[PDB]
């Protein structure tokens, strides 16, 4: 009756290792194999939290009590070695560092007196330590780029660290504390307005003796005034006297005044140059929060006596055919795909499909016929293209795969650079091992897929033969190209009078009309998805000498020449050399996939030179790291820049560390980032020893969820919890847990663990909460304590890039005049789903709000109580910007995360704080992942609680002035960024390089056009949100405002 | 109006993704022929154009309710199976090169201890002949001890690989026969997919889905 008695016959109910190989947490107590120099084993028993220190010096107590003891000299004489998880032979010169921290395979140590000569040398070590991978893996890799990457960016390097010590011990103590400044120093109107006229209280504070005692002195400055400014009026204040005169107190000021800068009291931040008070970030914080500003006068000679120095030294490693000549169109041959995984029952037939490449296709696709299908598979065809070989680009690449049968179907996937690094066309035999297909491709070919083999053996390796011209065919000069252009210009102007296909070259000449020139600038502001027509590209063509008046059509104009054509190209290439400059967040589009040329990019990387600050440098920077992906060479202009950045400012360089690092697992970028990594690390100066730190930190949290997650699984929140403190209690994780930076923000130290605290999270996925002190001077003037959540299971980084467009959100709102309070908690990914989320303090889920307002007897959750919560909490005048706050910022958060589509969200990840303001959690996917499965979704659908509280506290809440005024924020936000769209679509299109399944390919980012409505005029889109807004909630929005 | 091909950009390229040759078709323009993807900017135009080509004009294929919530819970569970399986695939991907590296180790500790048992040899031996006599039986006894260790241990070691080295072959053999399976789910994958939005086309012409 239930299930028409059907009987499912079938159905039946029945991560990288840590201190020793195959065992998370070595035991207590342990059994180690003492190998020495006169061939005798001792094993010594001792324990995991041991030295090599104690090690030793019991190891040289206990060997006197075996045979052949003369054979061994004073036990200083000698230093511990093993074979580590890495597989290298690892000598231990920090003897210091705990058995169970070596990381060590087997439970062994062999003694040995030094080999190198140069122990500074071998602190290399210290370098694959931050790496993770150690750095004589690189040594033995033969490629020359590799390599040739690695002496060359030296260059860089060098560069950097000059400009650090020009005027020590100021610029090194700007490299390592960079001034954290807004963008730019005019102030909105709104936070204007909170000032009385200009002027801020500010509270500076001071330590006299014997150190201890501490002194508030209560200026009221200029909003707009400077440290330096700032620095003497509070020694004017602290400094009057009955005992000085006025004269007298000008004199010691100044020589006092700038024997001082300022401090943020609570955290290592300072303000070391000339800049408005209201554009450091911290000033207008406070401003903001309604908070008054505690900095600290900093003796500079304690400041200076705390930095370094850098300690930089080099590391010990330190006749052509032009293309143009070769009159013969390409041909490849393939040869035999050694190794496939297919079904000879399920397949048909098997063959390689093949296309030349420049991000899109130079001639027609084409296959090899259906060969030895399945069973031992191999053709020995040349496949013919048609395309003669003076008129490949310089960025063409082959892309292939093999593929199954219209029953078409990829199997194993692959690209190769036509080119290499040294600008030669590829020529002989080629070893290619291929990928295999991600989720979302279903796609026959994958030309956004990594230029470059699979690394991994055990893969289908296709190998295949390249044509070859009796000598090294390389790619002409600047200079030859320059003149190939000139002559293709000067061959233009004395063409037939009348030339069809119009659409080649002007026919207008010197006068192009101007109904024309209307057509190209309302191209000029299309949106980067808006695809553009043939009709359109040539006529963009035709007319790229007056596209130079419009410098933003580029992009534009780039995607219309036919790269197939050398004449197009070599002209295309003097038009860039000299285009007018343009603003870095248009130049980043050429920096995405959709423009492979070294001539292009070169341009938008001389438009960062310029004109991109450190600022929105690391705003983007996430953007940048993933776009070094589409480089095809590891050497180039893009790493040059990013990496001068990185050891020029080290707020930067933190980043930088951790987004490569992060990545470090993902083999379509290990060598690279690696290779980069090593630079960094060799360069970077002191903070390699705070990164090292950082990462150890990690590590120990890595393996510790590890254990919970396996084993300790299927215990009480007791069992776990008591077994977690029990751990941390451990010296070596003590030492490791304690004295460090946080990565989610380094200015912030992490002082002592407080385990009383410290605890696991109901999740499933075992998150730690985990607490410090802050071990700051003034520590109570920002927070005494400090905390930040572990999780190891999530991919963070969809978050981690959500919350990164959420921030610009705001900044657009805001710097444009309307308040629109966002909280992007700080989010950070560290390896593959390993990461640390920002805890809000005060703040609570909906959940939470009704659990602890819901009444005696069940019966159902009230939806006054958020509000009644609320007004308990915001008692006065006090109540009445909580609404404001909660309103401007439930606006905000309604009209982002429609736009981006986030997971439907719901009382366990909407959240309010004390003070008022909403906030959202837990984004999960974020274009639409799950409509794969037109829906154009509301995420987030203000149900009765939110709108009671939005208006005052009403019945009926749709019909308040309250609520119009709260409409008209949503409209206004919702078209202020569809204004921004380009940087939006350029964000997510520069982040198709990571392995996001939410980033898949371009039409993945063409939600966000519907969303945003780009197709339409603005008035359709701003009635489109409304149509949108209204269906989700069942009424309110068509209206308008009565 | 009907026109086949005509139906008058997102959902243009979903109809277009996946299928050489294939085509479909107010300030700004009218109609856009969008042949696979190269826009071009009525049924007079299009028919000539079918049986000729586009190289003259510029010189560089006109393609119930509860059937789609029963194709569409297969889809969703195959996605799921392939989802599956490309983590088993992607995490003994991992597992064996972990293996790999672990073996690298393993030979290479095992080097330091073969190194050792010879190390030993050579400076045991040059003090069995010096003197011999003195400490005779207890001296070498005890240096004999530590050795029946050493190379007894590299036994276990060696094993120890072994053990190892076999297990990579099962866990690669696993490996391939993951792919193979891949492979064959994937084909169907897509014809049940293709079906469901043709399916999914003829009705339009969330329960369920
Ligand atoms: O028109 C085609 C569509 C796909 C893009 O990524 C490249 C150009």
């Amino acid at each position: 009756s239930y299930y028409h008695h059907h009987h499912h016959h079938d159905y039946d109910i029945p991560p990288s290792s840590g201190e020793l190989w195959g065992i998370h947490l070595m035991p207590p107590r342990i059994l180690v194999e003492c190998l020495l120099p006169n061939g005798m084993i001792v094993t010594l028993e001792c324990l995991r939290e041991a030295t090599l220190i104690t090690i030793k010096h019991e190891l040289f107590k206990e060997a006197r009590k075996y045979p052949l003891h003369q054979l061994l000299q004073d036990e200083s004489s000698y230093i511990f070695v093993s074979v580590t998880q890495e597989a290298e032979r690892e000598e231990f010169f920090d003897e210091t560092r705990r058995l169970c921290d070596l990381r060590l395979f087997q439970p062994f140590l062999k003694v040995i007196e030094p080999v190198g000569n140069r122990e500074e040398k071998i602190l290399n070590r210290e370098i694959g330590f931050a790496i993770g991978m150690p750095v004589c893996e690189f040594d033995m890799v033969k490629d020359p780029e590799v390599q040739d990457f690695r002496r060359n960016i030296l260059n860089v390097c060098k560069e950097a660290v000059d400009l650090r010590d020009l005027n020590s011990p100021h610029s090194r103590a700007m490299y390592v504390y960079p001034p954290n400044v807004e963008s730019s120093p005019e102030l909105p109107k709104h936070i204007y307005n909170k000032l009385d006229k200009g002027q801020i209280i500010v509270v500076i504070w001071v330590i006299v003796s014997p150190n201890n005692d501490k002194q508030k002195y209560t200026l009221k400055i200029n909003h707009d005034c400077v440290p330096e400014q700032v620095i003497a009026e509070a020694i004017r204040k602290k400094t009057r006297s009955m005992l000085l005169s006025s004269e007298q107190l000008k004199l010691c000021v100044l020589e006092y005044q700038g024997k001082y800068i300022l401090k943020v009291c609570g955290c290592d931040e300072y303000f070391l140059e000339k800049y408005p008070l209201s554009q450091y970030k911290y000033i207008r914080s406070c401003i903001m929060l309604g908070r008054m500003p505690n900095l600290m006068l900093m003796a500079k000679e304690s400041l200076y006596s705390q930095l370094p120095m850098d300690c930089f030294t080099m590391p010990s490693y330190s006749s052509t055919k032009s293309l143009w000549v070769i009159n013969s169109a390409l041909r490849i041959k393939i040869l035999c795909a050694t190794y496939v995984n297919v079904n000879i029952r399920d397949i048909d037939k098997i063959y390689v499909r093949t296309g030349i490449y420049h991000g899109g296709e130079p001639l027609c696709d084409n296959v090899n016929t259906q060969r030895v299908p399945c069973s031992n598979p191999r053709w020995n065809e040349w496949l013919n293209y048609d395309i003669y070989i003076p008129d490949l680009p310089r960025a063409a690449r082959l892309c292939l795969s093999i593929c199954s049968v219209e029953e078409h179907c990829p199997l194993a996937w692959g690209n190769i650079n036509l080119f290499d690094y040294t600008d030669t066309l590829v020529s002989g035999k080629m070893a290619l091992n291929l990928w295999p297909v991600p989720h979302g491709l279903e796609d026959l070919l994958n030309p956004i897929g990594v230029t470059g083999s699979n690394p991994n053996k055990e893969t289908p390796c296709l190998e295949l033969e390249f044509d070859w011209f009796s000598s090294v065919v390389k790619f002409p000069d600047m200079s030859v190209i320059e003149e190939h252009a000139n002559w293709s210009v000067s061959r233009e102007a004395g063409f037939s009078y009348s030339h069809a296909g119009l659409s080649n070259r002007l026919a207008r000449d010197n006068e192009l009309r101007e109904n024309d020139k209307e057509q190209l600038k309302a191209i000029s502001t299309r949106d980067p998805l808006s695809e553009i027509t043939e009709q359109e590209k040539d006529f963009l063509w035709s007319h790229r000498h007056y596209c130079v008046t419009i410098p933003e059509i580029l992009p534009k104009l780039l995607l219309s020449v036919k790269w197939n054509s050398r004449d197009e190209v070599a002209q295309m290439y003097c038009l860039v050399k000299d285009w007018p400059p343009i603003k870095p967040e248009q130049a980043m589009e050429l920096l995405d996939c959709n423009y492979p040329d070294p001539m292009v990019r070169g341009f938008a990387v001389r438009c960062l030179e310029k004109y991109l600050t450190d600022d929105k440098l690391s705003q983007y920077l996430i953007q940048l790291v993933q776009v070094l992906k589409y480089e095809q060479y590891l050497d180039n202009l893009l790493v040059r820049f990013l990496l001068k950045k990185a050891l020029t400012n080290q707020r930067i360089g933190h980043f930088f560390f951790w987004h490569l690092k992060s990545e470090m697992h993902n083999k379509t970028v290990s060598q690279r980032f690696g290779l980069l990594l090593e630079s960094y690390c060799r360069a970077c100066g002191m903070y390699l020893k705070h990164l090292n730190r950082q990462v150890e930190a990690m590590e120990k949290l890595i393996n510790l969820t590890d254990i919970l997650k396996q084993e300790k699984k299927d215990e009480t929140q007791k069992v776990q919890m008591k077994f977690l403190v029990e751990q941390m209690r451990r010296p070596d994780f003590m030492d490791a847990l304690q004295g460090f930076l946080s990565p989610l923000n380094p200015a912030h130290q992490l002082g002592n663990l407080r385990l009383e605290e410290c605890r696991i999270m109901s999740s499933a996925k075992r998150p730690l909460w985990l607490n410090w002190e802050n071990p700051d001077i003034m520590s109570e003037l920002l927070f005494q304590n400090n905390e930040i959540i572990f999780k190891n299971g999530d991919d963070l980084r969809q978050d981690m890039l959500t919350l990164q467009i959420i921030r610009i959100m705001e900044n657009i709102w805001q710097n444009q005049g309307l308040d629109l309070r966002m909280l992007p908690y700080g989010c950070l990914s560290i390896g593959d789903c390993v990461g640390l989320i920002e805890v809000v303090r005060n703040s609570h889920t909906i959940m939470q709000i009704q659990c602890k307002g819901g009444l005696k007897g069940a019966l159902q959750f009230n939806s006054h109580t958020l509000h009644q919560w609320l007004k308990d909490k915001n008692k006065g005048e006090i109540y009445d910007a909580a609404i404001d706050l909660f309103t401007r910022s439930c606006a905000g958060y309604c009209v982002a995360t429609f736009i981006l589509g986030i997971g439907d969200r719901h009382n366990s990840n909407i959240m309010v704080k004390d003070d008022g303001q909403l906030f959202h959690i837990d984004f999960g996917h974020f274009l639409d992942h799950k409509k794969k499965k037109k829906r154009e979704r509301v995420p987030f659908v203000l149900t009765q609680d939110f709108l009671i509280v939005i208006s005052k506290g009403a019945q009926e809440c749709t019909k308040t002035r309250e609520f119009e005024r709260f409409q008209e924020m949503c409209y206004k936000a919702y078209l202020a960024i569809r204004q921004h769209a380009n940087l939006f679509i350029n964000l997510f299109s520069m982040m198709l390089g990571s392995g996001m399944p939410e980033l898949q390919s371009f039409d993945d980012i063409a939600y966000i056009r519907k969303t945003l409505a780009l197709d339409k005029t603005e008035q359709e889109a701003l009635e489109y949100f409304m149509k949108q807004m209204n269906d989700a909630h069942h009424g309110g929005w068509t209206t308008k405002m009565d | 109006q009907d026109a086949e091909w005509y139906w008058g950009r997102e959902e243009v390229n979903e109809k277009l993704r996946d299928t050489d040759g294939t085509f479909l078709v107010k300030m700004h323009g009218d109609y856009t022929l969008t042949l696979r993807n190269k826009l071009i900017k009525v049924v007079e135009l299009i028919n000539h154009y079918r049986n000729e080509s586009l190289a003259q004009y510029n010189p560089k294929y006109p393609v119930v309710g509860k059937k789609l919530h029963e194709y569409n819970t297969q889809f969703q569970e195959k996605s799921r199976e392939y989802d599956r399986l490309y983590e088993e695939y992607t995490r003994t991907s991992q597992e064996i090169q972990m293996k790999r590296t672990a073996i690298e180790a393993f030979n290479e500790t095992i080097k330091i201890f073969e190194e050792q048992c010879q190390t030993q040899e050579r400076y045991s031996k040059e003090y069995i002949e010096k003197f011999k006599r003195e400490g005779n039986e207890k001296e070498i006894q005890r240096i004999m001890h530590n050795y029946d260790k050493l190379k007894s241990r590299i036994s276990e070691i060696i094993d120890s690989r072994r053990r190892l080295e076999e297990d990579l072959k099962k866990q690669a053999a696993e490996y391939r026969e993951i792919d193979k399976r891949m492979n064959s789910i994937k084909p169907d994958l897509i014809q049940l997919r293709k079906t469901r939005d043709q399916y999914l086309m003829w009705l339009t012409q969330n329960e369920w889905l």
